[PDB]
DNA sequence: GCATTATCTACCGACAATATCAATACT
DNA sequence: AGTATTGATATAAGTAATAGATAATGC
C-alpha cells in the first residue's frame, strides 16, 4: 500500500550526515520475521510506534505494510533527508515531524505541551503493548545519545516513565561489541555493565560477516544473526552496523553509588581487586580487606566482575561511615580561577 | 626591634642616611641566613611545637610526627640505590625497580639530605592545593613535577653556598618526575590522620585512623586526570587562626637591596639566580635573549628594571591591626568570606524528572562548589599575607622584578606584593617620606577621591569631594571600628583606609606643608590600550576619545558605550521587551569595560559573554547560574559597538594577516631535503620582532609534543622543553594584536621608570598606574608625557613592516593558481625541464631545493661568479617581473600587506593635557 | 566551482589526560 | 628466544557552550 522507496530513488540525495540505512525488502522482510513482533503486541490496531532519525523511511513503509499502527510519527530534521521525507510520503497515513530527536524538550514539547504524540502508560511489570521506540543511531558523532538513553532507562524518565518500552535500535558494529560484552572479554567496560543491569540486549542483525569474530562465541549460538553484506546498503563509505532489540528489567540497587562505584572501578580494570579499591575513598583498601571474607573475590580484575559483584561491592560501599562525598566528584577548571 | 619608628624619629636626614647604611650592612647578615637555612627553621619550629604539647598549633604537632616517620623509608630507599651502584654490572635483574628504575633516579636521590627531602616534599604537598580544578587536591603530574623542582633549587642552592665558602646542567623532565614520585609515594603510607564517622546502620558514632592524602582518578570530557586528594580533616585545619611557621614561602622580600640587572641571567636574589623572562617553556626565547643580551641591546630594559627593583617598602602598621582585629572577629567582612564551616545545596530533584532538568541541578550544585572554595581560598591567602607581613612589620623589603616575553614587569615575590588586590595594597607604604609642600596635599585630596570611585570628574571637583567629606574623613580614621565606618563604602576600602589615616593627621596639624607622608599616589592611564592605537594611526576623534588631545573635562570610552547600550536597551524595554526592563539602570562603565577593551583585541562572543556575566555578579543584577542575561547583554554590546573603532580595527586586521601569512611561510635553509612524511612541508616560522627598546619577543606558540612517562604512582603525560614542533597557527594570528600593544606599554612603562629614577624620584608601577610621593606628582606627569611623546614620534607601524620584511626576505608560500592562466603556464615549462637533466618529474621540494644554492651564487662576492648564478630564472623567480600577486599549486613569495595610512595628527600636542593621565 | 557539511577553539598574561594492548621492533 | 619500546584505541556522555574561522567533500 505504501510507496516503499526504491535504490533508484534514494541514490540521488547528495548528504547523508554519515548515517547509513539499509533498503533491501528482503533482508527487512527476515529481520521483521525473526523479531516476530506478533507474539508480544497482541492488538497492532491500538499501537503507537515513534520512529527516530528515519532518514530514507524504507523501514517505516515495511513497518506500516505489514502490521498498519494506528500511530506512526516520524522525528526528522535534517533538511536533506526531510526534502525527501516530505515529497515522498505526501498523501500517506505516515505523519512526519520536523524536529530533532537530540534535543531533551522536543519529546516533551511534543508529548505533553500540544499532544501531538500521546502514549498509553502501563505498569512496569510487562512490555508496554502501546508503544514502540525504533531508532536509527549510525554516525560515529550520535554515540553519546545511545549512553544517554540508556542512563535514562535507569532514571525511568524520558520515555521509560511509561513502562518497559521496547526499542529497535541500529548502531555501529562496534558499538553494539562494546555493549554485549560478556565479563572477561578484551571489549569489557563500563557501558557493558549498564547494558546488563538496565536491558536484555538481543543481537538481530549485523552487516559483516567477520565482525562476528569480535562477539562471544557462545552467545551467538543463542542468537544467530541475520548475516548480509554491505552491498544493501547505501553509503557503503562506513562501518558495518548491527540492529539490536533492547527491553527494560526490572532492578533494586541505589544508581548513583553503582555509578559511582563501577566508574571507579573500571578505569583500572586489569589490576587485580587486591589494589584497585583504594582509589573509591580515603583508606577504602583496608575497609574493603575486612569486610571481605571470601578471598577469592579479591582475586578476579574488575573486567571479569559481574553485574551482581558489582552490586555487592556497591552494597559494602554504601554502609561505609567514611564514605567520600559522591557530589563532588567533577574538575571545575574553565569555572576555577585560582589567585 | 621596629626599625621604621627609629627612623622617622632622627630629626634630619644625614643622620638617616648613615642609619640605613649601617642598617643595610647589618641586614646583609639577616638576608644571608634567610635564604639559605630557612627550611631547618621550620624543622625547629615544628620539634618545638611538638615537644611544649608533649610535655603539658595542632598542624605543627602533625607535620613533625610524619617528618620524624617518614625519614626512616627515606634512609632505606637510599640505601637500596646505593647497593646497585657499588656493583659495576649485573645483566639480569627483576624488572620492577632494580634493573632500570633504581638505575634511572638512584643519583639524583643520594645529592641532599633525606630530612631536607621529606621537608621539602611535605612542604610542596600542603602548599598545592585545590589547584589545577580539583575540588579538595591537586594534579598528580603538577604535584611530582614541583616537588622535583623544588629539589633541584635546593640542590643548587647548596652547591652555590658550597663553592663561595669553601673559597646534569638542568635535570630533565622524565628525571624530576620520578624523585617526585617516589617522595609522594611514600608520603602517602607515612601520614595518618583521625576521623569521625557516623554509622549508617546503627547510628553509632566512630572514630578511626585513615590516611591523610591519597591517589585517585577523575574524568573530564572522556579523559582521566590523576589526582592527589586530601582528608577533609586536614582541609579545615588548614582554615583556623593562623599559620605562623608551617607554610613559609621559598622567594619572600628581600631584606638589602635587590641584586642589580647586568646581564640576561644574572640578578635580584644573591644565592638564587633568575632568568630575565618569566616563559621558561621554549628554548627559542631563550636563545633570542641570549643573542640580545650578548651584543648589549637592553641596556634600557635594564636601566627600567634597576629603577623599579630599588624602590625600598614597609608595612603599614595601623591597617595591620585594624585587619587583624577583623580576622579576629571570624566573621565574614569586605571581602574576607568568614569562616564557614558546612556549604549549601538544593534538594535533589526526584528521579523522574526529565533529564533536563536534572542536568540544570547538577550546574547549580557545580556553580555553589566553585563559589564555596573559591572563598575557602580567598580566606586562606588572606591569612597567609597576614602571616607574612607580621613577620616583616617594622622591617625593610625590597621587590625584585622581571619580565614575561612581551615586557611587562612583575615582582619576583608571589604571594605578598603591590601587585595583590586591594587588600595588598594597603598595608605597603613608601619608606622614603617627602614632605607635602604646595601640591602633596591637593594631591593627597585626589588621591582619595580617585580611591572612593569618583576620579571621572575634572580636579577641582574632586579636592571639592574630598574638602566636603573632611569630617567623615576624621570620623572614620579616629576609630575605623565602632564608628560610621564610611571607608567601607568606597570601591577600594584598604587603601582609602590608609589614605583618610593620614588626611586626618595632616588635618590634625596647623601646617599641611612640614608632614611626611609615605601614601603612594597613583596615576592610572585611561583607556591606554585605545591610547596606544590613536598614537599609532594617528587618528584625531580616536585621540580625542581617549584624552590625548588637551581638554578640560576627562572624556572616556567605556562610559559612552555604557550611555549607547543604556537608551538601546530603554529604547527596548519601552516596546514590550521583558529582560532590557530589568537592565534598564544596571548598565554602567564597569559592565561593558573589558568587552569594549578586548574587542579590539579580538575577543570572541563566548569569550564576552562570560566577562560581563562575571561581571554581573558582584551587583548581584541576577544570581550566579542566570547567564542568559549576559547573552542579551553582549548582543546587544557588540551591536551598539559594531561601528565605533575604525581606524584601530584597520590595524588590528593588518597585524592578522601579517601574522597569518608568516605562519604559513617556509625558508629555503630548513626545507633543505624533503623529510619525506608528505610532500606538504611542515611550517616552522613564527612571528618575531624587536622592543622600541631593544628587546626581542619571540611567539613561543607551537604544537604539543607530550609523551607519557612512567612513575612509581603512574605514567604522567608531560612534554619535551627541548622539542621544537610546528607552530600553532591559531594561536600566532590571535595573539600578536595584544602583544604588540602590551610590549609597547610596557616599553613606555620602562621608559618612563628610568628617567623618573634618575630625577630622583621614587617609582613604582602597576602595568598602566604609575606610583610615587604625593609630593612628586607633577614632576613624574612631565616624564610620562615626554616619554610617550619619544616613544611614539617614530612611526612604529611602518617600523614594524620594515623589520619584518627585512626579516623575512628569503621565505616561501604555497598557492594554488589555474592550468591555463599564463603566468602559471609558464611554470609547468619549467616543470618540464628537470624531466632530462634530473631524470624525474619536478617537485615542490626540489623546486625549493634550486633556489637556495641560487642565493648564495647572488651573495657570492665575486662579480664573475655572480654572472653565473643570477642568469638563471626559476619558479619563485618568475614573480619579481610583476607585484599584483592577489589575483595545481604553486610557490610564491612572502608578500605582506600595505600599512593602514597614518593620520595628520602630532604627537606632542598632549603634553599640556591633564587627564592623559590620572 | 561553489556550496553545503565537518572540525575546532574560545583576546593576552609561565603551568598540563591515562590505562590497556596489539604489534612490531630488536636486543 | 627474548624483552622493549611505539603507536593506537577507549574513556564520559549534553565540556560552562555557542558562534565564527577553516578545513573538507560531493556532484
Ligand atoms: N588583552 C587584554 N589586555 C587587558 C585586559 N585587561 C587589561 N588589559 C591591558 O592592561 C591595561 C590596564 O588598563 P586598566 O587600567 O585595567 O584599564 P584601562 O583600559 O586603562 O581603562 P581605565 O579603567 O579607564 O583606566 C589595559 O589598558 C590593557 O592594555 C584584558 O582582559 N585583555
Ligand atoms: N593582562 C591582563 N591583565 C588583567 C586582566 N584582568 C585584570 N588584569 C589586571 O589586574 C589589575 C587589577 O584589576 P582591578 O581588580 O579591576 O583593579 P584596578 O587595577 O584598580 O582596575 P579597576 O578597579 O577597574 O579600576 C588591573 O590593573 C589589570 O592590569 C586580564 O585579563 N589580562
Ligand atoms: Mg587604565
Amino acid at each position: 500500500s505504501v510507496p516503499i522507496p526504491g535504490i533508484k530513488d534514494i541514490s540521488k540525495l547528495k548528504f547523508f550526515y554519515g548515517f547509513k540505512y539499509l533498503w533491501n525488502p528482503t533482508v527487512y522482510n527476515k529481520i521483521f520475521d525473526k523479531l516476530d513482533l506478533t507474539k508480544t503486541y497482541k492488538h497492532p490496531e491500538e499501537l503507537k510506534v515513534l520512529d527516530l532519525y528515519p532518514g530514507v523511511g524504507i523501514q517505516s513503509a515495511i513497518f506500516y505494510n505489514k502490521y498498519c499502527p494506528r500511530q506512526y510519527s516520524l522525528l526528522e530534521k535534517r533538511s536533506s533527508l526531510y526534502k525527501f521525507l516530505n515529497a515522498k510520503f505526501e498523501g500517506s497515513p505516515l505523519q512526519i515531524l520536523k524536529r530533532d530527536p537530540y534535543d531533551w524538550s522536543t519529546y516533551s514539547n511534543l508529548i505533553d505541551e500540544e499532544r501531538i504524540f500521546v502514549p498509553e502508560v502501563q505498569s512496569s511489570d510487562h512490555i508496554n503493548d502501546k508503544f514502540l521506540t525504533v531508532a536509527n543511531v549510525t554516525g560515529e558523532g550520535s554515540e553519546g545519545l545511545i549512553m544517554q538513553w540508556l542512563s535514562c532507562i535507569g532514571n525511568k524518565n524520558w520515555l521509560y516513565r511509561f513502562g518497559k518500552v521496547k526499542m529497535l535500535l541500529w548502531m555501529p558494529s562496534t558499538t553494539a561489541r562494546k555493549l554485549l560484552a560478556r565479563p572477561g572479554m578484551h571489549s569489557r567496560s563500563k557501558c557493558s555493565v549498564v547494558r546488563e543491569a538496565f536491558t536484555d540486549t538481543k543481537l538481530i542483525a549485523i552487516s559483516d560477516a567477520n565482525e562476528l569474530k569480535g562477539f562471544d562465541s557462545q552467545c551467538i549460538e543463542e542468537w544467530d544473526p541475520i548475516l548480509f553484506s554491505a552491498a544493501e546498503i547505501w553509503p557503503t563509505k562506513g562501518k558495518p552496523i548491527a540492529l539490536v532489540e533492547m527491553d527494560p528489567i526490572d532492578f533494586d540497587f541505589d544508581v548513583d553509588n553503582w555509578d559511582y562505584v563501577t566508574r571507579h572501578l573500571m578505569i583500572l580494570k586489569r589490576t587485580p581487586l587486591n589494589t584497585v579499591m583504594d582509589s573509591l575513598g580515603h583508606g577504602g583498601q583496608q575497609y574493603f580487606n575486612s569486610r571481605i571474607t571470601d578471598k577469592d573475590l579479591l582475586k578476579k580484575c574488575p573486567i571479569d566482575l559481574t553485574n551482581d559483584e558489582f552490586i555487592y561491592l556497591t552494597k559494602l560501599f554504601m554502609e561505609w561511615p567514611f564514605k567520600p562525598d559522591i557530589l563532588m566528584d567533577f574538575v571545575d577548571m574553565y569555572q576555577t580561577e585560582h589567585s | 626591634i621596629n626599625f621604621f619608628e627609629i627612623y622617622n624619629s632622627l630629626p634630619t636626614l644625614e643622620e638617616k642616611k648613615a642609619f640605613e647604611s649601617a642598617l643595610n650592612i647589618f641586614n646583609q647578615d639577616r638576608q644571608k641566613v634567610l635564604e639559605n637555612r630557612a627550611t631547618e627553621a621550620a624543622r625547629e619550629r615544628w620539634k618545638h611545637d611538638f615537644e611544649e604539647a608533649k610535655a603539658r598549633k595542632n598542624l605543627n604537632v602533625k607535620l613533625w610526627k610524619w617528618y620524624n616517620e617518614m625519614l626512616p623509608l627515606v634512609k632505606e630507599e637510599i640505601n637500596h640505590c646505593r647497593s646497585l651502584l657499588s656493583e659495576k654490572l649485573s645483566d639480569k635483574k627483576g624488572l620492577n625497580k632494580v634493573d632500570t628504575n633504581r638505575l634511572g633516579y638512584g643519583p639524583y636521590l643520594t645529592l641532599i639530605d633525606p630530612g631536607k627531602m621529606c621537608v621539602i616534599t611535605i612542604l610542596e604537598l600542603l602548599k598545592l592545593n585545590s589547584t589545577g580544578g580539583v575540588i579538595e587536591g591537586m594534579r598528580t603530574a603538577r604535584a611530582v613535577i614541583s616537588v622535583g623542582k623544588a629539589i633541584e633549587m635546593e640542590f643548587r642552592s647548596e652547591q652555590v653556598l658550597k663553592s663561595e665558602s669553601q673559597a646534569k646542567i638542568l635535570w630533565p623532565q622524565s628525571i624530576r618526575a620520578r624523585i617526585g614520585s617516589v617522595l609522594i609515594s611514600m608520603l602517602i603510607q607515612v601520614a595518618k590522620v583521625s576521623v569521625q564517622g557516623v554509622d549508617p546502620v546503627t547510628k553509632a558514632k566512630v572514630h578511626g585512623e585513615a590516611p591523610a592524602f591519597a591517589h585517585g582518578y577523575q574524568y573530564h570530557n572522556g579523559s582521566k586526570l590523576g589526582v592527589l586528594k586530601i582528608h577533609k580533616t586536614l582541609i579545615r585545619q588548614l582554615n583556623g587562626e593562623r599559620l605562623i611557621a608551617s607554610v613559609q614561602p621559598q622567594l619572600l622580600p628581600m631584606l638589602v637591596e635587590p641584586k642589580p640587572w647586568v646581564n640576561w641571567r644574572s640578578g635580584g636574589y644573591h644565592y638564587t639566580q633568575s632568568t630575565l623572562l618569566r616563559t621558561k617553556d621554549s628554548p627559542e626565547q631563550v636563545a633570542y635573549l641570549k643573542a640580545a643580551s650578548d651584543n648589549g641591546d637592553i641596556d634600557r630594559v635594564y636601566d627600567g628594571l634597576n629603577v623599579l627593583g630599588r624602590t625600598p617598602w614597609t608595612v603599614n602598621r595601623k591597617v595591620f591591626d585594624v585587619v587583624s582585629q577583623v580576622w579576629n572577629k571570624g566573621e565574614g567582612f569586605l571581602d574576607i568570606p568568614g569562616a564557614q564551616d558546612e556549604m549549601v545545596l538544593p534538594p535533589a530533584p526526584p528521579k523522574n524528572s526529565d533529564p533536563s532538568i536534572l542536568r540544570a541541578w547538577k550546574l547549580q550544585v557545580k556553580t555553589i562548589a566553585n563559589k564555596f572554595s573559591s572563598d575557602r581560598s580567598n580566606r586562606c591567602d588572606t591569612n597567609y599575607k597576614l602571616e607574612i607581613a607580621r613577620a616583616f612589620l617594622g622591617e625593610k623589603l625590597y621587590f625584585p622584578h622581571n619580565l614575561d616575553f612581551r615586557g611587562r614587569a612583575y615582582p619576583l615575590s608571589p604571594h605578598f606584593n603591590h601587585l595583590g588586590n586591594d587588600m595588598s595594597r594597603g598595608l605597603l607604604i613608601f619608606w622614603h617620606g617627602k614632605k607635602l609642600g604646595p601640591s602633596g596635599l591637593k594631591w593627597l585630596k585626589i588621591h582619595l577621591s580617585n580611591l572612593f570611585g569618583f576620579d571621572k570628574l575634572p580636579l577641582k571637583d574632586r579636592v571639592a569631594f574630598t574638602e566636603s567629606h573632611l569630617q567623615d574623613i576624621k570620623d572614620s580614621a579616629e576609630n575605623p571600628l565602632t564608628g560610621d565606618r564610611w571607608w567601607t563604602t568606597a570601591d577600594k576600602p584598604w587603601q582609602a583606609l590608609a589614605t583618610c589615616f593620614e588626611l586626618n593627621e595632616v588635618m590634625k596639624m596647623d601646617n599641611p606643608e612640614e608632614f611626611i607622608s609615605h601614601q603612594p599616589v597613583h596615576q592610572d592611564g585611561t583607556c591606554n590600550g585605545l591610547q596606544h592605537y590613536a598614537a599609532l594611526g594617528g587618528d584625531v576623534e580616536g585621540a580625542t576619545q581617549v584624552n590625548l588631545v588637551p581638554s578640560d573635562k576627562p572624556q572616556d570610552v567605556y562610559a559612552h558605550v555604557a550611555r549607547l547600550v543604556q537608551k538601546r536597551l530603554e529604547i527596548a524595554a519601552e516596546k514590550g521587551d521583558e529582560n532590557a526592563k530589568i537592565l534598564k539602570d544596571k548598565i554602567t562603565r564597569k559592565v561593558v569595560k573589558q568587552t569594549v577593551m578586548t574587542n579590539v583585541y579580538g575577543v570572541t562572543y563566548v569569550g564576552a559573554t562570560f566577562q560581563i556575566a562575571k561581571q554581573l555578579s558582584p551587583i548581584f543584577d541576577d544570581r550566579k547560574e542566570s547567564l542568559d542575561f549576559s547573552k542579551y547583554l553582549t548582543k546587544h554590546v557588540f551591536s551598539a559597538i559594531r561601528e565605533l573603532f575604525h581606524s584601530a580595527h584597520l590595524i588590528q586586521d593588518w597585524l592578522g594577516e601579517s601574522a597569518k601569512r608568516i605562519s604559513k611561510s617556509i625558508r629555503l635553509d630548513v626545507d633543505e631535503k624533503s623529510f619525506k612524511n608528505g610532500n606538504k612541508p611542515d611550517f616552522m616560522s613564527s612571528v618575531i620582532w624587536t622592543t622600541p627598546l631593544g628587546l626581542p619577543i619571540v611567539q613561543p606558540y607551537r604544537e604539543e609534543s607530550k609523551k607519557q612517562v612512567e612513575t612509581n604512582l603512574q605514567t604522567v603525560f608531560i612534554s619535551d622543553p627541548f622539542a621544537v614542533n610546528p607552530v600553532n597557527a591559531r594561536r600566532q594570528k590571535a595573539g600578536l594584536p595584544p602583544n604588540f600593544i602590551h610590549s609597547l606599554d610596557a616599553s613606555h612603562m620602562l621608559l618612563s621608570a628610568a628617567e623618573c629614577g634618575k630625577q630622583g624620584l621614587d617609582f613604582a608601577s602597576v602595568h598602566d598606574s604609575y606610583w610615587t610621593h604625593a609630593s612628586d606628582i607633577d614632576t613624574m606627569n612631565v616624564v610620562l608625557r615626554e616619554q610617550f611623546i619619544k616613544l611614539h614620534e617614530v612611526d612604529l607601524v611602518l617600523r614594524l613592516k620594515e623589520e619584518f620584511d627585512q626579516r623575512y626576505k628569503n621565505y616561501v608560500k604555497i598557492g594554488k593558481l589555474k592550468r591555463s592562466t599564463d603566468l602559471a603556464q609558464k611554470i609547468i615549462r619549467i616543470r618540464k625541464d628537470l624531466s632530462r637533466k634530473l631524470g624525474r618529474s619536478t617537485t615542490l621540494a626540489d623546486e625549493i631545493y634550486f633556489e637556495k644554492k641560487r642565493q648564495e651564487l647572488l651573495n657570492s662576492p665575486l662579480i664573475e661568479d655572480r654572472n653565473v648564478g643570477e642568469k638563471m630564472v626559476t619558479t619563485v623567480s618568475l614573480f619579481e617581473d610583476i607585484t599584483d600577486l592577489d589575483a595545481m599549486s604553486v610557490l610564491l613569495p612572502l608578500r605582506l600587506p600595505e600599512i593602514p595610512p597614518k593620520g595628520d595628527f602630532d604627537v606632542t600636542v598632549l603634553r599640556n593635557s591633564q587627564y592623559f593621565f590620572s
